[PDB]
């Protein structure tokens, strides 16, 4: 960030059904996404698994 | 305000139910909490639950 203002970023991650759709999307058996600035981090493992339809 | 308990039949396939721990006991035998249910192994298999309840 080399402007002048406050950058806010929107990101997520995908949770997905099965192990089946896990391994279509994205190989790995478990994903794993960490964002981090030099002074914050922040670290999600996304979980497997029904949710409603 | 209120501790009026419900129950439902979930059906929880391929695992037992009511399992308890000498921590718990309730009258001569071992037991558990009387409104959750601890849910172990049956044979050498446990399943990926998937129930619900609307
Ligand atoms: C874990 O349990 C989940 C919870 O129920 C389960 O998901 C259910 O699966 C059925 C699959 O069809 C879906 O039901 C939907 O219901 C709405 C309500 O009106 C319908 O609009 C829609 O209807 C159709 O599906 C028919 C056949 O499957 C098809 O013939 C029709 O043409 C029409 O397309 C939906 O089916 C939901 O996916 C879902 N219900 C709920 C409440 O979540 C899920 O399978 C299970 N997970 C695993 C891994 O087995």
């Amino acid at each position: 960030n080399n402007d002048n203002f406050d950058k806010l970023y929107i990101w997520g991650v995908h949770h997905p059904s099965t192990n089946q759709e896990q391994t279509s999307l994205y190989v790995q058996a478990s994903g794993r996404v960490t964002v981090s600035t030099r002074r914050s981090q922040q670290t999600i493992i996304p979980n497997i698994g029904s949710r409603p339809w | 305000g209120t501790l009026e308990f419900i129950t439902e039949g979930f059906t929880w396939t391929g695992v037992t139910q009511n399992g308890g721990s000498n921590a718990c006991k309730r009258g001569p035998g071992s037991g558990f909490f009387s409104r959750l249910n601890w849910l172990t192994k049956s044979g050498s298999t446990y399943p990926v639950l998937n129930v619900t309840m609307p």
